[PDB]
């Protein structure tokens, strides 16, 4: 009755009894909340005020539950915690509360009548405790805590470990939950008015935790410091004293792995290959040895002393590179709840993005030229940052003008304004060729964005307009020249493997090597408008050698100029480009207004530029380059050594290399620093000889220590929970892919997938008329359980839930998933599968592996086992598929992958990019649409950023709720299915018919399972886990593969594996049988490449000849991130018989099924050999089709 | 022309171009005004947009093109007739002016064809168009000065009514020249500005001034203090800064000329301005005004305060640009100040002595620099050397937020109870702009003033003010959006109010 005591909690197989419990018990927690409330509140269970037990490392660790009286008897609402300016205009200035205080629920009371400056006051801070709080990604916060504590109780077997004694004492008040949240009002409706105003980001906080002991980071006692910190940072504001503690609670690895002494650790070449390892020395310098003074006087005064004990515990234990990983990991998961952190915009909007002062003030150069308005033509620095910034920037000037020389700018904004003709081309003779636009640009005023992130204060980033930007559409065009001219920034696509790491996993295993990154995010408060003039520089300087004629309303004329040392006013030939150039620096307004509910219209102080578009990433792409590669160029000016290699500037991060003599590196380290002092930025690099920091990753002598707590599965920013089960099962895989090697155990994750899934994503609801109801439930109710509710007579129709059936996570092609061994007839179970298993068609071989595959090519047999189908629920599940019921997804929707980039500054540079080919292809696909063979808009290039840009410029709810219409047709539907379904089979399933025999041979691993065996590239390959032997028997990656992929990605934005299921293809193959003249129109429509349409051509040509054959199969590059794509490092593992060679050819086909097949079973994988066994209908099957009908995209 | 010169006359008659009366350069005006009926017709016909306009300009500028379904070629024959009914040789370019009011006036059937066109451009240097082109010659009558020495009856010269037009720069009344010295039927341009050419200490210098030579009670020879205030609210000097201007400068010349037609971004963020001052849903609207130390800011802004009470009916307040400094020098050893608007307001008296000064003299003392030839005498090495210095005692009140710093300072001043709504707050470099008030609107300023001559003119400060106006220009680059004060008074004249 209980999860703990179950047949799958006991053995974790799928038995015929085990999955009936387990589906059972789930379905019960998934629909009743009062088997939730019982479930989680239980009366049998036994509190824990001490506990013992081992820490990450194996160290035995002691920890008391301590939960704080300012939490269980919470303080009344203090209206002084968000005092206001004696003008009543906006907050006070200096407010130390920009989130929620901890106090009683019910006593935010506002008594003011309506239409009050306390009343609009007291309503947007009810609206902060009631509506900023509903952010959950599946379902009820309850129901998302219930499938944490239900993974927890069947992987640990017992009900006694800590966490469940913190919900217990934390949420249990009175018999009902204290709090609901309710989808119709959106909002949190609290039951218990004595409560907290925190528990509901407790509930998420109590899931983020559970999460992180199944991933093997936490264990039960760290969970116990862990909580402990968590409610001791909610008194009196949680999020403030997060963000006070956060970076401090964190620093203290560089003294961990000082006191560590040697490391042995993998060398990687530049080739991302582990080419050797090497017993290094990991003692830091004297002025890196500096810092740890103020770091420990910081921490001892700061941080909680149970917290503190623990780092101090960490710093002195630690005896190995692993270990201070673990402890690392412990400390960021202690310091993280993964929540996204959210408040009145005007609360933390002062903090956000007020400008500041900091260090030095920027002074000007001098203008050498000058407008009759005495606005400056070209100028000049005296000496000083914008003389060094412009030493190396002025070398780019008469190149950069030959670029620019060469492109149309009317065309360019005319493309701007049809992908974000001839009516567009008279609105834009009407709006773009008058001196009123500018006079409306410089009128209108700037809106305020802003956008929520985890364990980070609200970001405000700049939107996309079209007043405001068309003044510095030109400046943007000469300033992006300079990607294509150097090396200095990283703009290109992203691979997502470990590919995308190599550089920096090549530097930190290089000799004699210091490494600085600078966190750079509030630079663009730091940036002032004198700041901006060492840009206006360079812009203006290459404008002067620029030669447009119009650039309207502007254009090339003999315009008067004063100049230096002349006493009356010259006469040149300005053109369009240093007109517009010209007056958009010398007319510049930086502040952004918000209108806000309570004050109105809240202006900022003039200064400060949000950085999220292009045309100001670019200033701060190209300020920073210059200044930093002048630097090196004045060294050498002085005579010193210029040591520094190489220079990323990353979305968030500036990246050195410095490698020589440690004087040298320290020098030039040391005037780095000053010069950015001197520019008027206040940033601190983080120097070290080893490690190097990022955003999202942290890459220590050469491997990889990856950020778990900054994948959410449980909170969500953009608040879209809907009930759409396959848009949902497809970002729940997307997440559990993407924390797959930041975690220390997938088993755990594979568990906790499986349970939120199963609990958090089952039921479903549709609607049916009221004279099909009761024979539609007859119908569905053979395969299906599902919950009739009441029949109401004013109405049309009526409601009735449909959970699914627990087999629906693991199918083909409705949710997909990694199971469990499934018993067989035999007694013999399934393979458990990894999480390396590939989806796609590759899911529909477990209906054949319960079938027994083994008695399939015994007895020669090809149909199917259909009884255990039925017995386990397959049959209802792929009924429900083929029903269609269910919400579909677009394209675009599918691109969205949900996956973290290394990099911001190529999706800063992604929008307002590629205007002419996006333009190109919308031409493409409207004439082609005018002659008769129309295209969906999701296969169209420029449509899926069309989508996000005219989207937000939308106030429209988009939460409605979701009801599937079962109305008289689709009844019929389901009569016509459910009287006769049994499961059909394609014949091209004779694919999925093959056997691997265990040979009595062990296999030679490769020679870097050697070098990866001391010190670990990741937190999963540990020695002797699944990772390591994965990467010991399939060593990765293929950079030749990968580096074709971003080839082919550079143009369509995206890389796509082929298939033949995909729209695009089938699209393109009904215009290829009726109209092939049309093939070019539809290439440049989609955007392909002359590779891409190589392989379409082959492919239209097999598919006519044969049909759909291909084995297709979906592995993502973040599951596989440090081993190989490439099937053919499987060949050396399975034997191949020498009878098969005979009848067919298709050896790469046998390479994949080889592939696949170890990538499934690597958990089971001792190093034996394998032995191919195939059917005879699969090789009857292979011998009537060319190997290369069933594998386009490969080369033979 | 872009602009049709027979409808819209009284717009040529401003830049003095009056028309020739109505020779093959004559036929082709009307033929112009027919092709600009006929293009607004057409234009109108078809929700504003005319539907080829590529074979228009072809049509109307080049007249190589002839067309012979009812809504697309109609028009195109309509047009074709009534171009080869002109039987001209070749086309007629079209004709812009430099001047922006001319370009912001130019219909939009003239717009849609200014892309497939290469108009012609005709310079202006004061404003009014050169009349030495070819087009301007041929269809406009010429001008003809009369002086003070040339003034003769018009049978000395050759002049006739029908081709030259009489511009009276000799000082007297036009009805006295035109009855007693025969020019009854010659037409004068009218003028109603005012153009004076001053001495300077490096030259000649000339000003542009938008009252007439009647209401500028100014004649030859005149001081430069004389009518001070009148020449500084409605003056421009048209040569290069650094000019020559000083308190001793005499007049050479005055005409009267073309009044200054203000620029439209100037009273865009002025009007951007006006809309927060107007607005109920914005609590404090607030304007910084950013110029040079010693542009005689304070007596145009405390008069433009007046004229924006007067014409708003609420009350405006002024804090002057040196408060922060008269209050700081009081207020520096004050546990708790006192942040009210009439106490800040009665420390800006001008006998109070700012920090600024003190510590920037003191600055001054310790390199041993107390005379202003002394300070005129040092390198520009020295001179950047001892800005640095002062930058240091600037970031100092800048650099955070505590009781006495100059962002809590205009904070608590604008977020008072007892201060005005609306406030005018002047500054002196753009480094302030973080610290001064929460403005979406801030403006440049430029009078008519050699900053480093007045601060070098005056007598009680002297070296630190121009030390500190050194200072201050270093540190202010014109980077916001320059306006003048005869275009902060149109803003108020040409904006409704109520
Ligand atoms: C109590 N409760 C309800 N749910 C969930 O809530 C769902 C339905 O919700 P409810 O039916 O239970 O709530 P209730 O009846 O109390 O709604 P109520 O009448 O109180 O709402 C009235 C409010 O609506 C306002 N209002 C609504 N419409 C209008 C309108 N036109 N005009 C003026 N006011 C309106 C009213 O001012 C008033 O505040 C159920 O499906 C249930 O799973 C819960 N879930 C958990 N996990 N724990 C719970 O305790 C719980």
């Amino acid at each position: 009755t209980e999860l703990y005591n179950t047949i799958f909690s006991e053995t974790r197989k799928f038995t015929r009894e085990s999955f009936k419990e387990i589906e059972h018990l789930t379905a019960k927690l998934a629909n009743d909340r009062v088997a939730r409330h019982d479930f989680l509140f239980n009366n049998s269970i036994a509190l824990i005020s001490d506990y013992s037990g081992e820490d990450s490392n194996g160290n035995q660790l002691q920890a008391t539950v301590t939960i704080p009286n300012e939490i269980t008897n919470p303080k009344e609402y203090d209206p002084s915690d968000y005092p206001l300016a004696e003008d009543e205009s906006f907050f006070k200035q200096g407010h130390k509360y920009d989130y929620l205080v901890t106090f009683r629920a019910g006593s935010l009371t506002n008594t003011y009548e309506p239409k009050t400056k306390m009343y609009k006051l007291h309503a947007a801070l009810d609206k902060l405790m009631h509506v900023k709080q509903r952010k959950s990604r599946f379902a009820d916060l309850w129901r998302e805590l219930c499938a944490v504590i239900a993974s927890l109780d069947v992987w640990y077997q017992t009900t006694n470990y800590p966490l469940r004694t913190y919900v217990k004492l934390l949420f249990h008040k009175g018999d009902e939950f204290p709090f609901y949240e309710s989808p119709s009002q959106d909002k949190i409706i609290f039951n218990d008015k004595s409560v907290a105003s925190i528990l509901p980001t407790f509930v998420y906080t109590c899931c983020q935790v559970g999460t992180a002991i199944m991933s093997g980071i936490l264990t039960h006692v760290e969970s116990i410091v862990a909580m402990n910190h968590f409610l001791h940072c909610a008194k009196d504001s949680y999020i403030d004293e997060k963000l006070k503690i956060k970076g401090i609670g964190r620093s203290w690895y560089q003294e961990a792995l000082h006191n560590v002494g040697r490391a042995t650790v993998p060398v990687w070449s530049q080739f991302n290959e582990v080419i050797g390892h090497r017993t290094k020395t990991t003692s830091e310098p004297h002025f890196v040895s500096s810092t740890f003074i103020s770091l420990r006087a910081k921490r001892a005064e700061l941080l909680y002393p149970e917290f503190n004990e623990y780092i101090n515990r960490a710093l002195r234990l630690s005896k190995t590179q692993n270990d201070v990983a673990n402890y690392y990991a412990a400390c960021r998961a202690m310091t993280n709840d993964g929540t996204f952190l959210a408040t009145l915009t005007e609360l933390s909007l002062d903090a956000a993005v007020f400008p500041r002062i900091e260090q030095r003030l920027v002074t000007r150069p001098a203008v050498l030229m000058s407008n009759t308005r005495h606005e400056s033509l070209k100028q000049k620095y005296a000496n000083g940052v914008g003389s060094i910034a412009q030493s190396y920037l002025s070398s780019f000037t008469d190149e950069i003008a030959k670029r620019v020389n060469g492109i149309h700018h009317d065309e360019a904004w005319l493309n701007f304004l049809t992908t974000s003709r001839i009516v567009m081309q008279a609105v834009f003779a009407r709006e773009y060729r008058t001196p009123e636009r500018i006079f409306k640009s410089l009128k209108a005023p700037i809106k305020l964005v802003e956008r929520q992130q985890s364990d980070r204060r609200q970001r405000a980033i700049s939107g996309l307009d079209n007043d405001r930007l068309f003044l510095s559409f030109m400046p943007y065009t000469i300033g992006k020249q300079i990607y294509d001219l150097n090396d200095n920034a990283a703009q290109g696509k992203q691979a997502g493997n470990a590919f995308d790491i190599g550089e920096m996993l090549y530097w930190t295993s290089q000799r004699n090597v210091l490494l600085s990154s600078i966190d750079v995010a509030g630079m663009d408060a730091s940036v002032t408008t004198n700041t901006k003039d060492i840009y206006n520089t360079f812009v203006l300087d290459v404008a002067s050698k620029c030669t447009v004629p119009r650039f309207g309303p502007y254009y090339a004329k003999n315009m008067e100029v004063f100049e230096v040392g002349k006493r009356q006013s010259q006469v040149k030939y300005v053109n369009a480009a240093w007109q517009a150039c010209a007056l958009e620096a010398a007319n510049s307004q930086t502040s952004t207004s918000y209108e806000s509910e309570i004050f109105g219209q809240v202006k900022n102080a003039e200064g400060t530029y949000p950085s999220g578009r292009a045309d100001t990433s670019t200033h701060h792409t190209v300020l920073l380059q210059g200044l930093v590669r002048g630097n090196e160029l004045k060294r050498a000016s002085d005579g010193k050594n210029s040591c520094l290699t190489t220079i990323k500037i990353l979305g968030d991060d500036i990246m050195e290399i410095f490698q020589g003599n440690e004087n040298d590196t320290h020098d030039h380290a040391v005037s780095n620093a000053s010069i950015l002092n001197e520019s008027g930025f206040a940033t601190t690099a983080e120097l070290s000889q080893n490690s190097i920091v990022l955003l999202q990753q942290l890459v220590v002598n050469g491997t990889f220590w990856g950020f778990a707590d900054r994948i959410s599965l449980w909170t969500r920013e953009d608040t879209k929970d809907i009930g759409r089960l396959n848009l949902a099962m497809m970002e729940l895989n997307a997440l559990i892919d993407d924390l797959l090697f930041r975690v220390r155990r997938p088993e755990g994750l594979k568990m906790l997938g499986f349970f939120c899934g199963a609990i958090c994503l089952r039921r479903f609801t549709l609607s049916v008329d009221n004279k099909l109801y009761d024979s539609t439930y007859n119908n569905l109710s053979k395969y299906m359980t599902l919950v009739k509710y009441d029949k109401n007579p004013d109405f049309d129709s009526t409601l009735m839930s449909l959970i699914l059936p627990l087999a629906w996570l693991f199918m083909p092609r409705g949710g997909e998933y990694p199971a469990y061994p499934f018993e067989r007839r035999d007694g013999t179970f399934t393979e458990d599968e990894s999480m390396f298993t590939a989806r796609g068609a590759y899911k529909r071989r477990l209906l054949y592996d319960v079938s027994n595959i083994r008695e399939m090519i015994q007895q020669n047999s090809m149909v199917l086992d259909d009884d255990l189908l039925h017995e386990y629920g397959f049959t209802g599940a792929l009924l429900l598929i083929d029903l269609n019921i269910l919400d579909l997804i677009d394209e675009v929707k599918k691109e969205d992958i949900s996956p973290v980039k290394v990099n911001e500054l190529a999706t800063s540079l992604e929008q307002l990019g590629k205007l002419g080919e996006r333009e190109k292809s919308r031409r493409a696909a409207s004439d082609l649409k005018i002659r008769g063979h129309a295209l969906s808009n999701d296969i169209v290039y420029g449509y899926g950023l069309q989508e996000k840009i005219q989207k937000s410029a939308m106030a429209t709810k988009e939460t409605t709720v979701q009801s599937k219409r079962v109305s008289s047709r689709l009844h019929e539907v389901i009569v016509a299915k459910t009287r006769d379904y049994k499961i059909p089979t394609m014949p091209a399933d004779a694919l999925h018919l093959y056997e691997f025999e265990v040979e009595d041979v062990t296999v030679d691993l490769l020679p870097h399972a050697k070098h990866t065996s001391y010190s670990n590239l990741a937190y999963n390959m540990s020695f002797g886990s699944d990772g390591w032997f994965a990467f010991a028997l399939l060593g990765g990656l293929d950079r030749s593969a990968n580096l074709l992929r971003l080839d082919v990605a550079s143009i369509r934005g995206n890389y796509h594996k082929f298939s033949y299921d995909d729209p695009v293809f089938k699209q393109g193959y009904k215009i290829y049988k009726s109209d092939a003249t049309l093939l070019n129109d539809f290439f440049v429509a989609i955007s392909a490449g002359p590779k891409e349409q190589g392989i379409l051509l082959r492919a239209f040509a097999y598919y006519s000849l044969y049909g759909n054959v291909e084995y297709h199969y979906v592995l993502s590059p973040r599951q596989l991130f440090f081993l190989s794509d490439n099937p053919v490092s499987a060949e050396r593992l399975v034997r191949i018989p020498p009878s098969y060679y005979v009848s067919t050819q298709c050896r790469a086909l046998y390479n994949i099924f080889s592939y696949l097949h170890i990538l499934r079973s690597i958990t089971s994988n001792q190093g034996k050999r394998l032995g191919m066994v195939l059917h005879p209908g699969l090789i009857a099957y292979v011998r009537g089709t060319s190997q290369g009908a069933i594998l386009p995209e490969a080369d033979n | 022309f872009a602009i049709d010169p027979l409808k819209h006359s009284k717009l040529y008659e401003e830049y003095g171009l009056y028309l020739r009366p109505h020779a093959p350069t004559i036929r082709s005006i009307k033929y112009a005004s027919l092709i600009h009926s006929m293009l607004a017709k057409h234009a109108a016909r078809h929700n504003g947009t005319l539907i080829n306009p590529r074979m228009y300009a072809d049509m109307i500028t080049l007249g190589n093109t002839k067309v012979t379904d009812i809504v697309t070629y109609k028009a195109l024959t309509e047009m074709s007739t009534l171009i080869e009914s002109f039987r001209l040789p070749s086309g007629l370019a079209l004709i812009i002016f430099d001047d922006e009011k001319y370009q912001s006036l130019i219909p939009n059937y003239i717009n849609q064809l200014i892309a497939y066109t290469q108009p012609h451009i005709i310079p202006t240097w004061q404003g009014i168009a050169d009349f030495s082109d070819t087009y301007l010659r041929s269809y406009f009558k010429r001008p003809f000065e009369l002086t003070a020495s040339n003034l003769a009856a018009p049978q000395k010269y050759n002049l006739s009514p029908m081709t030259r037009s009489i511009f009276n720069n000799t000082g007297r009344e036009d009805a006295v020249i035109r009855k007693l010295y025969g020019y009854g039927e010659y037409v004068f341009i009218r003028y109603e500005g005012c153009l004076i050419t001053w001495t300077g200490i490096y030259g000649e210098v000339t000003m542009m001034v938008n009252l007439s030579k009647r209401d500028l009670g100014l004649d030859v020879g005149d001081d430069y203090l004389k009518e001070y205030k009148k020449l500084l609210f409605y003056g421009v000097i048209t040569d290069a800064i650094p000019s020559g201007i000083s308190a001793r400068s005499t007049i050479m010349k005055i005409s009267p000329h073309k009044m200054m037609n203000p620029s439209g971004g100037a009273l865009a963020v002025l009007s951007k301005f006006l809309e927060a001052v107007v607005s109920t849903n914005v609590i404090n609207a607030t304007l910084v005004v950013y110029a040079e130390k010693g542009a005689g800011k304070t007596s145009f802004l405390s008069t433009y305060a007046e004229q924006l009470s007067l014409a708003s009916g609420q009350v405006v307040g002024h804090l002057s640009s040196d408060a922060y400094g008269r209050w700081l020098a009081k207020n520096k050893d004050v546990e708790e100040p006192s942040f009210a608007y009439d106490y800040v307001l009665s420390l800006d008296t001008d006998d109070n002595e700012s920090y600024y000064e003190q510590k920037a003299s003191e600055l001054l003392i310790s390199h041993g620099i107390s005379e202003v030839a002394q300070y005129e005498l040092l390198s520009v090495r020295k001179k950047i050397k001892m800005m640095d210095e002062m930058n240091e005692v600037l970031i100092a009140q800048l650099e955070n937020a505590d009781t006495h710093s100059e962002r809590n300072f205009y904070y608590m001043v604008s977020t008072g109870k007892t201060t005005p709504r609306t406030l005018i707050v002047e500054g002196h470099f753009n480094a302030q702009d973080a610290t001064i008030a929460r403005t979406d609107t801030t403006v440049l300023l430029r009078t008519i003033n050699d900053t480093t001559q007045a601060m070098r003119d005056r007598q009680r400060g002297g070296v630190v003010q121009l030390f500190l106006r050194d200072t201050y220009y270093r540190l202010l680059p014109a980077l916001h959006t320059t306006v003048y004060p005869f275009e902060m008074l149109e803003s108020i004249r040409r904006w409704k109010w109520v």
